[PDB]
Formats: C-alpha cells, structure tokens, sequence
C-alpha cells in the first residue's frame, strides 16, 4: 500500500480496478441548494506527485 | 415529468433507466464510468449542465437522448455547460435536436474516435463560442466529416452543417426562434414550437415559465425557482426550509442577509456583520492543515473548541487569515499545540472574545505547548481580547519572548489568574534575542542606487560597555518580513566626534527597489550582568528614488496598409519606476566578465597590502497602457526612424528614459 | 654588498639613492608613488619579487637597473616575480640584460605609454608564461614596436625581439648560459658571466652560493638563507628569538610539528602530538558566545585562562569548535557552561584531559554547567580521560542530559565525594530526560532489493491505561554518524490485535544495496498526565538491503590502435550493490551490411468533484583488477559489439549486471 | 562623516591629496619577517564601505 500517482485514465483505471465492481454511489434524492460544498477531495490527492495510497484509493471510491 | 433536483447514474449500465419517464431534468445529469439500447425521446430540456464521463459502448448522443433541446445551463460544472470527456467508443454528438444552451461553454476533451466536431456551428447554438474547450479528440483529417442541407461561415471557412449522418443542423430563417419549417416563434420561446408564436405551445420557455405560459417576469405571486420556473409562496414552504428573497426563492439567505424571526420565510437586512455562527458535531475542531481549516470559512462566532496543530504547510499565515480571521467569538478553549509552521498567531484577528464553555483539564482556556518557531502572539498594542473564564499556560515556546505573555493578561485580564508553573522563563523564551531597548533612526537620504541612513547615537546601560553597531539590509519585495530568516550585514564603529551620529552609506543597490533596513548594537559588557539588555530597532523600509527607465525591448514594426504603421515592444528591464506611458516619435526618412572581475580580485589585494596605519521634424505622440499603437498619415512607401521612449511616475523631474529606435517603410501607394 | 631583507622607497624622489651600493637585493623592492637621473648598475640580482607602481617622470627602467638579471621571486607578491601597475610616462622595460626570473609571473598593467610588450619573449626569461597578465597597456596596434637582431616565434608569430629603440633582446646560442658573445657559461651560473665557464665569474648562481663560488648543495658546515646563499652557523646565531637551524636550513622559526630544544635552541626538536601552541589571553575568563569568539583559540594546546562557553543560536557548531578547542587539553582555571543551548555533546573537547582550578567560581567550583536545555550527554564516555585538580562541580536545569552520566564523571574526575547534596540535583536535572526510556528492543530483520522487514518486541506501557502506539523513522544514510535530530520518514504503525505476533514493519521501494538508519519510537498517550513522563525508543539500527544485480559500467569508450585489436574502457557502476570483484565483457563480430498547465488544475476539479467513497558468436572474457583491456585476434575493419558487465561478490547466487554496450570498428589491414 | 565610496584608479589619487606632505611609508623599513596582510587594506575600507572617513585615511597617510 503506498501513494502511487495516478492521473488522467489511470486514475479513473486504478479508481476502476481497486473499486472492481464496487463503482460509485448514484442515488438521486432532492438536490439542497448549495450542497457542491466539499473540495480538496482524495480523488485530487491521488493526482498530485505525493499520490494516494491503495486504502486512500479505497477510502474515495466504494 | 419534472426530475431532479440531480441526477448521477454511474457505474451499473441499466441503472440509465431512471429516465423512462423524465421530459425535463430539474438540475444536473452525471452518466460516468458507465461498461445494450436505451432511448429516451421523452427527455428535452435540462436547467444545470451535462456530464458524461468513461461510458464505455455508447457510439453516439443521440441514441440516449434524441429529443434534448435546450439545456438552460442555470448552475454550471466549472464553467461548462456540457462535459464530454474520456468518452471511449463515442463517435459523434448525435444532439441533432439541441438547439440553444443559455449559459454556460462546452468541454469536449479525451475522445478518440470522435467525429462531427467542426460540422457543428456552435455560435448559433450557444453565445460564449470563445471559452470553448475542444482538444484531444479524434482528428478530422483522419475521421470523414460527411453529410447525408445549409452551410455557414465557420471559422475563416464555409462549409456544411450536420449533427449526424442522417440529420442535419436545423436553422432558423434570417426574418426571426423558429418551428419545424420556416415559421417564427414567439419572442419569450426558445428551441423549436409545437405551434408558431404561441405561449401555450413551446418546447422550452426562455426567461422564465409558469402554468404553460413563458412569462418574462414571474406572476406577483410566484417567485423564482432554480432559473426556469416560477413557484408560489406555499411550494418553497415545503421545501427544506428556503427563503423567499427579492422575488427568488433560493436555500438560504444571501450575504448581508439574515432570516426574520417568527416569519422566517423571508429575509431581514442585517447591518453589522451578521451573526455567522459556525456549528461542528465534532467537541474540538482540530485544525492540524490549511485543509483542515477551509471549515471555517467565513464564521464570525465558534461554538466549540480550537486545536491548532500545524507542524508542515504552504504559506499559511496569508490562508489562516483567509478562513480564520473573521472569527471573532470562540465559546470554548483555544489550544495551539505543536504548531512548528506558526511565528505568529495574526491570522485570528477579529477574535476578540474567548469565553470557556469547556476548559481543558485544569481549568484552562489558552493552552500553548511546543512551538519552536512561535516569535509572538497576535497580542500587540492594537487589538483586544477577553477571556472570560479559565487559565493560561505557556510552555516550551523558544521564540516567545516571555514579555509578550505577560502584555498579552493585561488585555486578557487574568494577570493574577494563572499559577507560578503556568508560565515558567525556563522553557519560554529559552533561545529569546529579544529584550532590548529600541534604538531610533534620524535621517534617510535616498538616491537611485545609494542610501544614506543615520541613527541616533547610543549610550549604553553600564559606563564600560564597548559599544558597535550592525546593520541588517535586504531586498523586501513587500512589508512581510522577520528579522530571523537574506540579511546583509555591515559593522559600522560609533564615531569618534560626540556631535556625528553614527550612519551607514549602502553602496550599489536596484532603482526603486523597497529595502528593509534595521540596526542592531552591539555591547560588549565588561561586567558580565546576566539581566542583558541590547538595542535593536525598528523594520525601516526604504526605496530607492526613482531613475531613468530602461529603454523598451524589442521593438518591432510593420505595415499593414499604405500611410500607416504598426509598432509593438516589451516593457524596459529596469523600470526603476511604475511604469506611466510610452512616448513614441517617428521622423520622415529622406529618399537615397570574469576579466574584469579577475581585475576586481587582484586590485583588492594591492591596496591591502601596500598601505599601513601608523600605530525633417519628429512627430510625438504618448501610449497610455499598452505596448503597441498605430501609426497614421504618412507618405507611402516612405521609410521612417521609430523612436521609443518609456516614462515612469517620477519622469516628470527625472526625465523619460533613452529612445530604442527602429526603421520602417510603409507600403507602396 | 647584500641589502635587505627588503626595501620599500617611496614619495620621496631622492629616497631611491639607498641602492647606490646595493649589488644584490635580498628580499623584494619597492618603488610607490614616486614623482632627474639615477643610475644603478652595481645591482644585479633582486631574490624575492620587484613592485613598481605609480612613479612619474621615469621613462624606462633601463635608466635605474641596467644591470639587473636575475629576479629569483624566492617570496612572490600575490604570485607575482614582477609588478608594472600604474606607471605613467613609461614607455619600456629598459632590463634589457634580464636574463632569468626563477619562480613567479608578471602583471604589467595600467600603462597607457608603455611600448615594446610584444617584442620580449617572455618564454625565455621565465616558465609560467601562461599566467602572465599584461593587459591594460599600450595598445601594440596603436604603439609602433620597432628594433634599431635575432628572432624567433612568439605565439603564432615569427617576429624580431629587442627590449628598447637602442638595445634588442639578448640570447644565447643553441649549444649551451653563456656570455656576452657566444660562449656557454658554467652549468651553475646564470644570467651572464664575467669569465666563461668559472665559478668566481658569475653573475647570479643558480641554486646556492657561498665564498664567490656558485655550488649546488651548501658545504658541511653552511645552511641554506632565504634562497640564494649559504651562510654559517654563527650567522644565523646572530639574526632575530632568535633564528632555527633545521634540514640544512636557516628559517626565522621551526616548520610545522617541531619545536625548539631546550637549551640547545638553535636546532629543531620533533614533537610528535600536537606541538604546545600555549595561549594566552589578558581577559581573565574567554568567554565563548560564538564561533566566532571561539576562533582565537585554535591550535591552542594549554589555556591560561577560564573557559565560560555561552553559545545560545550558531551554525554547525559541533564540527567548527572541535577545528578550535578540539586540541585544547589544559585547562588552569575552571570551565563553565551556562545557557549554551546548542549544545547537545561537550565532544568538541577532546583532548582536554586536565582542569586544574587556580581560580574558581564563588563556592569552589571547577566545572559549572546551567541550564542547558538540549545537551544531552557530556563529553563524558568511557573513552575519555579527565581529571579536575581541585574545585567542585555543579549542575542545574539539565532536563537533556541524564543524572548517570554525570555520576559517571566524577569517577574519572576524580570528586566522587567532594561536591554537596545540591551541587548535583536529580528535579531539573533528568527531568524529562529520555535516556532512561526503555529501549523498544529489535527483534529480527529481514533484507531484500528493495523491502526491508523488521520487527521489535512488544512493549507493555508502564501504565495499565496508557494507550500504545509505534512510530517507524527511516532514511537512508551513507555512513552512521547520523542524529536523530534533523529527513526522517516516518511511518505509524499500531500494536497488533494478536498478543502473539509482534509488531512490525514493511519497507517498499528502497534502492538496492544502500544502508538505511531506522529507529522507533513508542507513543504512549497517557490517561493519567504524570509528569514522569520518560516515553520509549529503540537504538539506531543501520540496514542495508541484500546486495541487488549491480549497476550497467559507466561511460563505455572503445578505440583501435591497430587491427586485430579493440582497446576498451569504462568506469564502475553508479550502484556497485557489493564489492566489486571483475568485470565481464562480451564482443561479437557484426555483419557487413500555461496550456497544459491550465488543463491540470482544471482536471483535478474534475476528479475532485465526481467521485465519491462509500460511507555470429559471442566471446567472454573476464577483466580482473582494473576498468581497462584489450581485445585481441578480429577481423581487421569489421564491426564489433562490446558488450561489457559488472559483477559483485555476491554475483555467483544473484547473477552479474546488465550490459552497457558499445559498438567499434577495428582498424583497416 | 560620509564619504564616497572610492575603488581603483581614483582611489589612489584620493589618498595622495589627503596624505599631501605627509605621504605613505612603513613605519618600520626592512623589517626582518613580513607584517602580512589579506585583510584591513583601504581596498575593503572603501570598495564596501564603513565610512571612508578623512581621519581615516589621515591614519593610513604617514
């Protein structure tokens, strides 16, 4: 478990791989007003040269 | 069938299903990482913008979502209306029957087998054309743009316009907001008409809509609602609840506004700062990033407690600040623990009320432990503070000079609160070079490379300490500057005569540069008194005066046309000044270092060791902000000497800068 | 008639009549700034250099020193036998009998009317011709060198050589030192010769001379003074202490490692340790508050003196008083070490064996440390000897350093029971001391290419409550003497849930064959605050991982000196992983024939936004020693592959390197 | 008091029109070891200047 770099394709391909068949979350409820709130998320993390590890994959996808 | 307020389909390829019955989707549509046929006709218009990412065996747009017409673009996705991105198999935008997108731009981007990208005249389709983002598609040269209609100007080409290979790019006639063939909409329409010039009978409604009808302005009973529609006063009471403010019915109350009491369907104007009260679940924020503390954005009052940990960072006392200077109330205890990043605690500038709801154990309500780099607290003579219940304890902080703990309970107002081991000189201040006394300076006289600065002459606490001073210089690009970090440094001995002063001459330094200036005294004490006291002055900054700019770069010219010519350049190397204007002249043109410094080295050593102590008429016009202009009237194909001046703010005494001339010749009449 | 040993005329004119008699100079001569006709053709030799610099009214320095020839620069001004600096109204080097300048160069600069720079071969006159310096002159081009002789090639350039208008350059024949017309002077003269090929009829001699004869090597009972001559024992007897007589030279005092015998002090003893420097200083106790205080004792030996080391801030402190005091063994007075909060190890003073006490601070204390917040340890371990002749010893607010190691002093200091119950105190002293933690014992290690598993033991808190965590510091190091105060990567591992197992930790991607410092520390976080904190920690353990495959050769350079064969070279690998042991190469005979930087930012939105977590034949031959061979026996002007490896000791279970191969051509037959 | 920075040629004339009939000259001639020198030289006193005050050179003018 260590913080690979992963960007563009890859990103998503190791977001793909670690989650497999676990995806993401797509329920549709009403939608509040100005809940975009939340930024600086372990997606981006993982593009940055530090990276993110295998379980920081894990902990942003599924 | 209205859906939403947000729809996100991902992964699970029949979850699409969701839009079997969806005509209009209230808010965004996300269609990511998506691995058969499905077709929605019914879905025509979305009021948020459109993202489709990694969906792996669509070919084209239309076979989802043939009838999609508008998409209003109300709340955009980084500034972009539509996203289509990393979409693999895609081969083109198969919205034949989109026909207006308000807002927002497009982002196509990532698609490798992508075609019809320039057979679609986006201008006609959406207004900010110029923001477009298309890149990293399949390439037209290898794809086969072919249609099965009309053309237009795209570009500097003319060629046909087509959505797919089947339908073409549906236009309105130039007498128009059109119908299926050649008959005007209404004015407040939008898209295509189910009838001509009809309220009752659009497809999308511009502006807003409201019981079938595209109205401008919403009913004096309706209000607005997302960007589209307007709703009534009882609808956005049972959505949780909203306000209702200037005619909008949005979520919460805009900046500047509070809601009113009892009537809390409607905003009140607060005047002051209103009272942004920040709640956490959590009993004590800590605040161990930058990250950490986005949180706090913008409260005026905590109700919690403060733990500041911050070992590492980027520049933080500038983001702090950001987040955490508009804090003015915390209800409980403030702990700054380890905090190695911080040399001051400014960011918390309007925080000048610390009560102590919940004190940690000992009853204490400022709690500071373990910081190597913390040189003073945000407690100087200008702000206030109050802690109304709890302790302070101070511990192991180097850099703190233990004076400043002891200013900080005099506003505070616990001076006899604490215990004896509270604040304790053994750990506190231990490496200090603080406690002295303020030395003052006198005169400064600058010119465009040289500073002339004196200070007051200085006597000592004690008669036999032998006296010197130390001047600390540097480049300071702005005021942001500790005397710990650079530092030129220059020993200068107090002057034999009583009546000088002692002064420093800095010799070679940028025109108009801002340098930080400071003195600091040295006494030797003969009698070694532990109570040291030292002289240490004020930051001084100083800048150079101003001289005469560089001469501008590169200066090029051209002709576009006879009896007049264009000239660009770059701004001078040295400025030396705020840069004011550029004062062009253009004349009628008749028809037909190691060396030198080995030398510096070598120089040096002969006077250390040889003496010993005993024992046609110019035409001027001035640019006001940019770095080009046009030239007019002139004789054709007549050469002409360009002369370039550049001036600064001062220019007016000193003088603009040299001329760095060109020739040109204008184009034959 | 000899005058020196140096002469320095200047302002006055008329000052220069002290050569009238002058027929050597021994030492160097100044002419300075000097504003009629003097003539001086007794000298003829000057030993060390000749400074001219600004004397007005002298044209050529014929009209001084006609004679002048040899110019030994035994001593050279900053490398320089000859300075011509600033001359006005000098038109030419009138030494038109300069014949030999023994050792330095020449800088001749800064003579605006000086001529005939590019007429004198300077080749034959001195030997370090390249670092000469004549620049600043006369321009040649703009002179007009011309002869009233012989020539030969200067630089590129065939051209005639002669010093003034009047006299050209003299030289000798190619079948010599001769004299004036064609015939060879002795083989140890120099310069000219009043007589050919005698002894007694010279100049200038090379090498030595004594009693008018020039000899190679000093008789029996002569030494070598300054550079040129013999002189006997009762000479130098009678120069001033006085002169030393050492390796058949007569210096002014004893080279380095020797000193003066007693009461014989003509001769030179050798003293094999560090020569006694003895310093003495007038103020009564040497206070060192930095390094640069401390500079004044370096290669002191014995201090007349007390020592009170006050170092608050600093640089490198450590490495810089060991270069000062780290030769300091005696100390008369008492040492005292207050506030020097830097200090983390006395080790700077090693060979400080001796504290005697002629004065003592009030209460008869020899050594008196105080508040010193991080040393650690003294200069105190088993190694070391010390003895303290009289005094006590006091120690005070020394959280760092541990009350054994101070109880461990005294043994070897030899005041077990002299000092009192409060001189050594265990409350500030040890107070939150961690070297009495308990060591997190390692238990086993295990090495690969790149992972590394080691393991401790368990460690049960002293406290039933307290909460146990481990913390992992690694980094690679080159050589142990590593601090663990500093880098450091760190890694938080937890106790494992199994009582059985013990804990651990997993190293990935590390360079192979490197020696990695890694060390842990314990985290108890203690329920009940007891101040008798202590906290764990393990030794600092140096890994280095399984000697991996070693690097490709560096940097493969073949050539062909004849057919048939290849000379191939190469440097080690940049990672050898091992001892290198041989190398093994291969040949084979070949056949004949902002944008981008915007998209980022704006991706990482992206990403930031959607997702979201659940809650021919080859030859081998093997070279044995060195990084160089030969190839023997191919095909004249044929292709070759040079394949070449690089093995290690443990290369017989791991296998050799990779190839860093080259291609070359042997040499046509 | 202030005064120019003075380096090279100018330098030189600077001290002889201060030094006038005093002049330069070593205190002790033919001394039998060299004084040394690398630092302390009117090169460094005006090339980097502390104040190249007129006593000052009146000290090094003999």
């Amino acid at each position: 478990i260590t913080a690979e770099i992963l960007c563009s394709a890859h990103l998503v391909a190791a977001l793909q791989r670690v989650c497999g068949n676990r995806g993401v979350y797509r329920p549709p409820p009403t939608r509040r007003r100005s809940t975009r709130n939340g930024t600086t998320g372990i997606a981006t993390k993982c593009c940055t040269t530090t990276g993110c590890t295998t379980d920081d994959l894990e902990k942003y996808c599924n | 069938e209205i859906c939403g307020p947000g729809i996100d389909i991902r992964n699970d390829y029949q979850q699409l299903k969701r839009l079997e019955n969806c005509t209009v989707i209230e808010g965004y549509l996300h269609i990511l990482l998506i691995s058969r046929s499905y077709r929605f006709p019914k879905l025509t218009v979305i009021t948020e913008y459109l993202l489709l990412f990694r969906v792996a065996g669509l070919e084209s747009l239309g076979d989802l979502f043939p009838n999609l017409t508008v998409i209003r673009g109300w709340k955009l996705f980084y500034n972009y209306a539509l996203v289509i991105f990393e979409m693999t198999n895609l081969k083109d935008i198969g919205l034949y029957n989109l026909r207006n997108i308000t807002r927002g731009a497009i982002r196509i981007e990532k698609n490798a087998d992508l075609c019809y990208l320039s057979t679609v005249d986006w201008s006609l389709i959406l207004d900010a054309v110029s923001n477009n983002y298309i890149v990293g598609n399949k390439p037209p040269k290898e794809c086969g743009d072919l249609c099965p209609c009309e053309k237009t100007t795209i570009n500097n080409e003319y060629n046909y316009r087509c959505w797919t290979t089947n339908r073409c790019q549906k236009m309105c006639p130039s007498t128009c907001a059109c119908t299926e063939n050649n008959e005007c909409c209404h004015p407040e329409c939008l898209g295509s008409c189910s009838a001509p010039d009809n309220d009752t009978a659009c497809v999308a409604c511009r502006h807003y809509y409201y019981a079938g009808v595209c109205v401008p302005a919403c009913p004096p009973n309706t209000y607005r609602f997302e960007g589209w529609r307007c709703v009534d006063r009882d609808f956005c009471a049972n959505i949780l609840g909203f306000v209702i403010h200037d005619g909008e019915c949005m979520q919460e109350c805009p900046s500047g506004f509070i809601r009113n009491g009892s009537q809390s369907m409607y905003c009140i104007p607060c005047e002051g700062p209103c009272p942004k009260v920040c709640e956490e679940e959590k009993k004590t924020k800590t605040i161990d990033s930058v990250t950490s503390a986005q949180m706090l954005q913008g409260c005026t009052i905590f109700k919690g407690n403060l733990l500041i940990n911050i070992r590492r960072g980027n520049n933080i006392a500038s983001e702090l600040e950001n987040f955490m200077g508009l804090i003015e109330v915390v209800t409980g205890y403030v702990k700054i623990r380890h905090s190695h990043a911080l040399v001051s605690l400014s960011f918390l500038k309007n925080l000048r009320l610390i009560l102590g709801e919940e004190q940690l154990e000992g009853n204490y309500s400022f709690y500071v432990l373990d910081n190597q780099n913390l040189q003073q607290l945000w407690d100087w003579d200008h702000r206030n503070l109050t802690i109304k219940a709890g302790k302070m304890y101070f511990a192991f902080n180097p850099k703190l000079c233990v004076s400043e703990i002891y200013r900080m309970e005099e506003v505070t107002g616990t001076k006899g609160r604490q215990s004896k081991g509270d604040i304790n000189t053994r750990n506190n201040g231990e490496r200090a070079s603080c406690e002295s006394d303020v030395l003052h300076f006198t005169s400064t006289t600058t010119s465009k490379n040289r500073i002339i600065i004196t200070w007051h002459r200085y006597r000592p606490p004690d008669y036999r300490d032998l006296i010197s001073f130390t001047v600390y210089y540097k480049e300071a690009p702005f005021k942001n500057v500790t005397e710990y970090d650079s530092w030129n440094m220059v020993d200068v001995d107090l002057p034999p005569n009583k009546d000088v002063e002692p002064g420093i001459l800095l010799h070679g330094l940028k025109p108009w540069t801002q340098y930080a200036v400071y003195v600091k005294a040295v006494t030797l004490t003969m009698v070694e008194n532990d109570h040291i006291r030292g002289a240490k002055s004020e930051i001084l900054y100083i800048r150079t005066n101003a001289s005469v700019p560089s001469i501008p770069l590169d200066v090029l010219s051209a002709s576009n046309s006879s009896s007049q010519l264009i000239v660009k350049w770059n701004p001078p190397s040295l400025p030396n000044g705020n840069l004011s204007y550029y004062i062009v002249r253009w004349q009628r043109q008749p028809q037909d270092k190691e060396e030198a410094e080995y030398r510096k080295v070598f120089e040096n050593f002969l006077h250390n060791s040889i003496f010993v102590p005993r024992p046609y008429p110019f035409f001027e016009s001035r640019v006001d902000n940019k770095e080009r202009t046009v030239i007019s009237n002139l004789r054709p194909f007549t050469l002409y000497r360009i002369d370039i001046h550049s001036c600064n703010h001062e220019a007016e005494k000193l003088g603009c800068s040299a001329s760095n001339f060109v020739f040109a010749r204008t184009m034959p009449a």
